[PDB]
């Protein structure tokens, strides 16, 4: 419950503040002003840098667990195990870096 | 007669005047640079 | 307890803010934003007095223009000041801005900004000097610590 | 009781917010040789106090927003979630104790980037949205980091437990058998905030940079309160995660005098660092997590994976 | 003589490339710039307290304009015309005739505050000491028109300032 109440008093106060962030200056009544989908052009390198973090991310839910692995009976194999995500992630990095993945030069 | 007074250098001119670069030396070697930091890892372990 | 008193009090608060937290956007034109930038450097510090260094048009209260508003530049000059948030404040820095200065006769110079913009403190001089920009800066203080916003509010 | 307790933690969040403000430009101001505010009230004390006032009166910008609900949202997210952090921290017991406290925190500081991406895309502006989007693209970078460098470090812990980490650094500061971990970690939570030098969003390399363009922005004010409760929040997260303080059950104030203390220096580093370096590339700043922070911390995660099996050290699982 | 600004190639021992690793991975060089900003913010500031304390000056400062006289009250000032001349901006304009006592004494003395570039031409050219440039710099005003002078306020200016204005004149002449 109490969690519950925190979140909901944390996200109540930050409206409260944005309702009256955008009422309060309507006090002052200031004057009329009267005086002012597709690509972007998106770069591909923006792109892949997004794709990138995702598939690392996903890598880093699979080692969140390590900490209570390393609890188990046979940690001969869940060293090896551990290791050999750590190393594919390496292996991902590794791969990016040789074929220019990781270049910002057009 | 008034002798003349205008601003000049003093008699023997102004003492030396500090120009060329001075960054000092600071700080130790590479070697114990780490061997401090590999050190205080291996207490940090033990 | 009036409203007369209570308009007077929140006044005073209000105008209090507002001059305490000044947020210059410098339109350093020519050699007066070089004086400009002798005050925000260490000796007279206008940071001290609440008066930001560099502050984005989007944020500033008060625009000053320091140096020569030519021709081509006028229209730039103008958008800027229209994007300002209100309240809204100009001082016009040097004789360039002022008047048009050693260049008024001039086939492409604006002669003074006060054709472009409506300006609050004219600051002499060629360029003023750090402090005489200051003193300029406080004098806009004071004129901000004199409005009566709420006071002709409440007497509508 | 317990709404008493969320109070006593929100509104002082705030007062440090606004008074870190003032902190900020007399500490910058004295490393540059000036004051900084010194005349609206004695010492500066009364300058947060002035530009608070002063935004929340001032009139809204322009141009209009292309998304009224994203251009609300944005905003209430940032400072919703910046607020939300503080709960599980534990200054010595924290407001809400979870088993899950550290793994609560990365997933949360990971909804930080929407308010970003929204109000980009609330801007309705071209240039805007891809500036947002070079920020959104720094912040995850930087995210890769947080979470191994963090995993690495709970795996002297034993537990995703806050609480956990105090009892780990009961004999001597987690930054000793981890300061290369430390270092790295420190610099990204630099470059998460979007501090100097890596601070791109506020930077000369962004198509809106330009002082004349213009682009739907706002509330300043609340934009800023939620950057600077991160600013804090994380410097109290790397006080706890490195700099462990010594918890008496009978004198718990004197864990949270010492805890302070710790907190509020790292935060003056911040401050300290700001005004030291110049401001990295975009692409500089992405080689250095990618190409140095990254190879080096999957070696470092090894390393501690490995370590306290080899050394008979594994941490206990409660 | 010239001298080369970068031109050293580096040693590739193994105690220099060392130490350039160490430097790489701790940061030392980075840590040596932490330490100057640090001194810094021990050092003390060097701002003044304005407006209670005063940037220095000195004699021959150029500030706002002032009109003189004599000790006997009379103007200085007999239109002859060489500061309107010699002014690069021409921000002075003058009308002259013969006073009812037949001195011969401006009728206009006009200074456009906005004009001027405040060079101290004017000062120079006055043969008599009539026109000069005083200590004052805080006079900015709220309005364009208060900075367009004529010789009223001239003249104001003058017995306003003439204590100091003597004293600085007293202090420089002797360079002139
Ligand atoms: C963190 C933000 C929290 C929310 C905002 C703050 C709380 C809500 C507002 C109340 C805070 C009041 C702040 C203190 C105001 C005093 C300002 C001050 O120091 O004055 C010095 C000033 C100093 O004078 P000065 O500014 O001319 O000095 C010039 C500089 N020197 C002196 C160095 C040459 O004294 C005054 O003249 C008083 C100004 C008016 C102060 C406001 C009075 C009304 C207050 C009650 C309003 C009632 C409604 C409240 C709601
Ligand atoms: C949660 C933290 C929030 C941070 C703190 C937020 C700030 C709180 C402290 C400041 C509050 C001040 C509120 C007033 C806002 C400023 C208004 C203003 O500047 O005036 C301009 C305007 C001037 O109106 P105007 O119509 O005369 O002038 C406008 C002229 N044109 C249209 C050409 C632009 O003031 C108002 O409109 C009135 C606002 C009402 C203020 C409340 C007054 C109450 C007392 C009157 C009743 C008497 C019985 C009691
Ligand atoms: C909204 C915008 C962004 C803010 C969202 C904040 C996170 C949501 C809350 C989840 C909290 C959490 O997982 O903490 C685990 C925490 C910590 O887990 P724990 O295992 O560490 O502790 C639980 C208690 N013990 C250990 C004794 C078993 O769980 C709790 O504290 C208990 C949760 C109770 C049930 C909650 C029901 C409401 C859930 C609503 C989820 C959000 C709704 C969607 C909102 C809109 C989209 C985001
Ligand atoms: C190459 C260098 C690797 C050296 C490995 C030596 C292993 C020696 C060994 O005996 O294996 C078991 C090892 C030691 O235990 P032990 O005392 O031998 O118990 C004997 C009971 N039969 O058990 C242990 O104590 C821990 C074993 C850790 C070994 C991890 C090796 C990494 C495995 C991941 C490889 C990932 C490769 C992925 C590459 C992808 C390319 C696309
Ligand atoms: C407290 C818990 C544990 C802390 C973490 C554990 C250590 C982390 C890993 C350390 C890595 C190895 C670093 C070794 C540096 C040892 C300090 C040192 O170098 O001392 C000398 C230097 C000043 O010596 P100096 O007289 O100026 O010049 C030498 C003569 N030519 O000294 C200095 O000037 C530098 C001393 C200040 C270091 C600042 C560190 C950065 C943060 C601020
Ligand atoms: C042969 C090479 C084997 C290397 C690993 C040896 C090892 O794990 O160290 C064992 C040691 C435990 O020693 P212990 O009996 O528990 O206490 C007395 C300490 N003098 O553990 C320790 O002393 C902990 C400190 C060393 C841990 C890191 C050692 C490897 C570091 C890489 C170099
Ligand atoms: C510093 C040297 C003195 C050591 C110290 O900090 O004092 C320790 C004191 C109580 O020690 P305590 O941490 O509670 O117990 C350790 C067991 N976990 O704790 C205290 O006295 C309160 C802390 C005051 C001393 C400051 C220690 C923290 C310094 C953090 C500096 C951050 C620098 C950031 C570097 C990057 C920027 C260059
Ligand atoms: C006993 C002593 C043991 C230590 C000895 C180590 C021997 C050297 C190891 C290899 C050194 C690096 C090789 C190299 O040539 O690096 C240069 C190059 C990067 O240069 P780059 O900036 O991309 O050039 C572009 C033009 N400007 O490199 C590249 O372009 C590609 C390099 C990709 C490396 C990514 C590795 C990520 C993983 C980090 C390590 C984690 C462990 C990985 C698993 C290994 C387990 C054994
Ligand atoms: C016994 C064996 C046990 C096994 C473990 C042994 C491990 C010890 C040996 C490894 C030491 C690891 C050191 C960890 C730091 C990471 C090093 C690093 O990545 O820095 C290099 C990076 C790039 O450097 P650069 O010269 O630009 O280019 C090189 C690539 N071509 O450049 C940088 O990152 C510089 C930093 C950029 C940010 C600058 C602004 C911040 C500077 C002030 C920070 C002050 C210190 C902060 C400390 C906070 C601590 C809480
Ligand atoms: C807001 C301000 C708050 C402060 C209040 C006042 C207290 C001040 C305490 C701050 C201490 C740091 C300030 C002093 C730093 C300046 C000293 C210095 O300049 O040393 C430079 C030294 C030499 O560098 P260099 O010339 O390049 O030599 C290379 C080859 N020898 O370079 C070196 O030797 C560097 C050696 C250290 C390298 C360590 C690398 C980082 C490791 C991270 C561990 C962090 C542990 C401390 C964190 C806080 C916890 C206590
Ligand atoms: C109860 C608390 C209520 C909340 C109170 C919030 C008060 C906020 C006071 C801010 C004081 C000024 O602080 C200063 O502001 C300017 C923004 O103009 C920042 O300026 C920075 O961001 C802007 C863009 O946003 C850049 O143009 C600028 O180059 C950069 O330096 C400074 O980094 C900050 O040090
Ligand atoms: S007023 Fe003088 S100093 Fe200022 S821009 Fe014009 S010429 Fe330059
Ligand atoms: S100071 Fe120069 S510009 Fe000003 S009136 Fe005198 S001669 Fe003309
Ligand atoms: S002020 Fe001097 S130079 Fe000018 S008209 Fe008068 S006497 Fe001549």
């Amino acid at each position: 419950m109490n969690l519950m109440l925190a979140l909901l008093t944390n996200f109540t106060l930050a409206t409260l503040l944005v309702i009256i962030a955008f009422w309060l200056p309507q006090l002052n009544v200031y004057s009329e002003k009267t005086s002012p989908s597709a690509r972007l052009p998106f770069s591909m390198k923006f792109f892949l840098v997004a794709i990138t973090f995702l598939l690392f991310d996903l890598e880093i839910a699979l080692l969140l667990p390590l900490p209570w692995a390393s609890q188990t009976a046979n940690l001969n194999t869940m060293l090896t195990m551990a290791l050999f995500l750590i190393i594919l992630l390496a292996v991902s990095l590794a791969y990016e870096w040789t074929q220019k993945g990781l270049e910002w030069t057009e | 007669a008034s002798k003349v007074k205008q601003d000049m250098p003093p008699v023997g001119g102004y003492g030396p005047i500090d120009y060329k670069r001075n960054l000092p030396r600071r700080g130790l070697s590479g070697y114990s640079m780490f061997a401090v930091g590999i050190g205080a890892l291996l207490f940090g372990y033990w | 307890s009036r409203g007369e008193y209570v308009v007077a009090k929140l006044d005073d608060l209000i105008n209090w803010a507002r001059r305490s937290s000044l947020w210059p956007m410098t339109f350093g034109l020519a050699c007066c934003a070089v004086e400009m930038m002798h005050m925000a450097a260490p000796r007279y510090d206008m940071d001290r007095f609440g008066v930001v260094f560099r502050a984005s048009p989007r944020q500033s209260d008060v625009m000053i223009v320091a140096g020569t508003l030519t021709n081509k530049m006028a229209p730039a000059l103008r958008k800027v000041y229209d994007q300002m948030p209100e309240p809204r404040y100009v001082v016009s820095m040097g004789s360039c801005a002022n008047g048009g200065g050693y260049y008024h006769y001039s086939y492409s110079v604006v002669r003074g900004c006060d054709r472009i913009v409506p300006v609050d403190i004219y600051v002499p001089g060629c360029p003023p000097t750090a402090e005489a920009l200051l003193y300029g800066i406080l004098q806009l203080q004071k004129k901000i610590k004199r409005e009566k916003r709420l006071r002709i509010w409440y007497r509508r | 009781m317990f709404m008493i307790n969320i109070l006593m933690l929100i509104i002082p969040i705030l007062l440090a917010v606004a008074f870190l403000t003032l902190v900020e430009r007399k500490v910058l101001g004295y490393m540059q040789l000036r004051k900084g505010p010194n005349v609206v009230g004695p010492y500066g004390l009364l300058q947060p106090i002035a530009d608070a006032i002063k935004l929340f009166i001032k009139e809204p910008l322009r141009p209009a927003t292309s998304s009224a609900s994203m251009f609300i949202l944005a905003p209430i997210m940032a400072l919703g979630l910046a607020l939300t952090m503080w709960i599980p921290l534990p200054m010595p017991y924290p407001l809400i104790n979870m088993n899950l406290g550290v793994l609560f925190m990365l997933a949360m500081s990971s909804l930080a980037v929407y308010s970003i991406l929204w109000s980009g895309w609330a801007s309705n502006s071209k240039y805007a949205l891809i500036g947002a989007l070079r920020a959104v693209a720094q912040t995850i970078s930087y995210e890769v980091t947080l979470a191994i460098i963090l995993l690495s470090v709970l795996l002297m812990s034993g537990s995703f437990t806050l609480s956990t980490l105090i009892t780990t650094q009961e004999q001597m500061w987690l930054i000793l058998p981890a300061w290369p971990l430390a270092m790295m970690w420190f610099i990204s939570t630099l470059a998460e905030t979007n501090r100097a030098p890596f601070d791109l969003t506020e930077g000369e390399s962004e198509l809106v940079s330009g002082f004349n363009v213009e682009y739907a922005a706002g509330p300043f004010a609340l934009f800023f309160m939620a950057e600077y409760a991160n600013i804090i929040m994380m410097n109290i997260f790397t006080a706890i995660l490195f700099l462990g303080t010594s918890h008496n059950p009978h004198m718990p104030e004197l864990y949270t005098i010492n805890f302070t203390i710790k907190s509020l220096l790292l935060t003056m580093s911040f401050l300290w660092i700001r005004a030291s370096y110049p401001r990295f590339r975009y692409d500089q700043l992405m080689h250095l997590l990618w190409k140095n922070f990254l190879p080096l911390t999957l070696a470092l995660c090894m390393w501690h994976v490995s370590l306290p099996i080899l050394t008979s050290g594994i941490p206990p699982q409660t | 003589t010239y001298k080369y600004v970068n031109l050293r190639e580096p040693s590739m021992d193994m105690k220099s490339v060392t130490d350039r690793a160490a430097q790489t991975l701790l940061w030392t060089e980075l840590i040596r710039g932490l330490g100057m900003t640090l001194s810094y913010l021990f050092r003390e500031p060097a701002t003044i307290n304005y407006p209670f304390e005063k940037g220095p000056l000195s004699p021959r400062f150029r500030g706002e304009h002032a009109l003189r006289r004599y000790p006997s009250g009379e103007e200085r000032c007999i239109a002859c015309k060489l500061c309107e001349a010699v002014c690069p901006a021409q921000a002075i304009t003058i009308e002259a005739e013969p006073r009812a006592d037949g001195s011969r004494r401006t009728t206009r003395y006009d200074i456009d505050m906005t004009k001027c570039i405040y060079c101290g031409f004017c000062q120079e050219a006055c043969p008599v000491d009539a026109i000069v440039e005083g200590p004052n710099f805080e006079f900015s005003t709220e309005t364009h028109e208060e900075l367009l002078y004529n010789k009223e306020k001239l003249l104001n200016n003058g017995d306003k300032w003439e204590a100091e204005i003597a004293a600085n004149i007293q202090a420089d002449y002797l360079y002139r």
